């Protein structure tokens, strides 16, 4: 594994958020800059494949300050706390390239007014739905079309502080301000039912949190747990939320990034002709700044917890194929992991985690 | 502000 730490030529700008779609990591935040870079890119100059005076955003525009960025290969959903923006026909589907922004179809999707305020919006691509979590419901509405589907409406003590995307596309889960954890069955129509409700389990914070739970779907992470001070935890979905790992303890109050790599890795152990199939969570360890890479499969972190930033990590993503982790924080510079095949072994084909959710 | 590139071993 390589590390590349590559200072951003922002000025007194902030990136609050950052998603990977297709061949690019966008990086958005405050005065509503969006920032677009080629992953391969950036992986090529962690092996000095190609220089770092080279390194610069392929497309860069202006939209607030920016707090939400995901999408697909046909639209980016583009969030302040306030507006959510649609930015369709962005990436050139013959070549693969990011378009500029004067060949982008934008439009206003959602606004809503103070004293409300978006708290997280969320996307499930099998179930075609977007869910925009406000300060006290979550509403649905049809991705792209953007026409309303339902609202879940929960109670005035009870605010949506995050949710959390199902792989499988059947629930979706929110964290609440009264540390509520609250799981709801979904139907591509929209129509919802509260199946699970588990109080009393974590403390959330006035953040922008950014967790997701395993390929599986079998785990749910919990940052700040307060079942088994507080910690960060692995909840079992499949036997009643059961506590199953611990990987932080003490959580920090300032850690709001948890995400599950969308690989599922096998490495073999040739000397003992024996082999190992794992998952990988990026977290942070007790230290606000440290970034903390964790093989679920040994319970143990692939490298001692490493301090890459002065402040809090503001979110980090994934590549696709599971071989970089990209995160960003108030330092304003652009943390790239790139692993190798010695590193990590092989990404399994999607037949093996699809048979893991069923 | 240049960039940081180090080699990370792992366990």
């Amino acid at each position: 594994m390589r590390l590349l730490k590559y200072p951003l030529d922002i000025h007194n700008e902030q990136v609050n958020a950052l998603a990977a779609l297709g061949p690019y990591i966008i990086l958005a935040g405050s005065g509503g800059h969006v920032m677009a870079w080629r992953q391969q890119q950036l992986v090529d100059t962690a092996f000095d494949r190609v220089m770092i005076k080279d390194l610069k955003p392929e497309v860069s525009f202006q939209v607030g300050d920016i707090f939400f960025i995901t999408g697909d290969l046909e639209t980016l959903y583009i969030g302040s706390e306030h507006r959510l923006w649609g930015y369709s026909g962005w990436l050139c589907r013959d070549t693969n390239n990011i378009n500029s922004v004067e060949k982008m179809n934008s439009k206003l999707l959602f606004e809503c007014k103070s004293p409300s305020t978006i708290t997280d919006v969320k996307y499930d691509i099998n179930l075609g739905i977007l869910f925009v979590l406000l300060s006290n419901k979550i509403l649905l509405f049809r991705h792209k079309t953007f026409d309303k589907l339902s609202e879940i409406t929960i109670d005035k003590a009870s605010k949506p502080i995050t949710g959390i995307i199902d792989p499988t596309g059947q629930t979706f889960t929110v964290m609440t301000s009264d540390r509520s954890i609250l799981v709801y069955q979904i139907n591509k129509t929209g129509t919802h039912k509260l199946i699970n409700k588990l109080t009393q389990h974590v403390q959330m914070y006035p953040l922008h949190y950014r967790i997701s739970m395993s390929p599986q779907a079998d785990i749910l992470p919990v940052i700040n747990s307060v079942k088994g001070t507080s910690c960060t935890a692995l909840l079992d979905r499949n036997n009643n939320y059961k506590v199953t790992k611990t990987l932080v303890t003490p959580s920090s109050n300032g850690c709001r990034v948890l995400v599950y790599s969308p690989a599922f890795y096998e490495k073999p152990n040739l000397k003992k002709g024996t082999s190992t199939r794992y998952n990988l969570i990026a977290t942070s360890g007790s230290t606000d700044g440290t970034i903390l890479v964790w093989n679920t499969k040994r319970m143990k972190p692939l490298f001692n917890a490493l301090q890459v930033s002065s402040t809090a990590i503001n979110d980090m993503s994934w590549s696709q194929d599971g071989f970089t982790l990209f995160a960003i924080s108030n330092d304003a510079t652009l943390y790239t992991f790139a692993f190798q095949e010695k590193d990590l072994g092989v990404a399994l084909p999607q037949t093996e985690i699809k048979s893991l959710q069923e | 502000e240049p960039s940081i590139l180090i080699d990370v071993p792992l366990y």
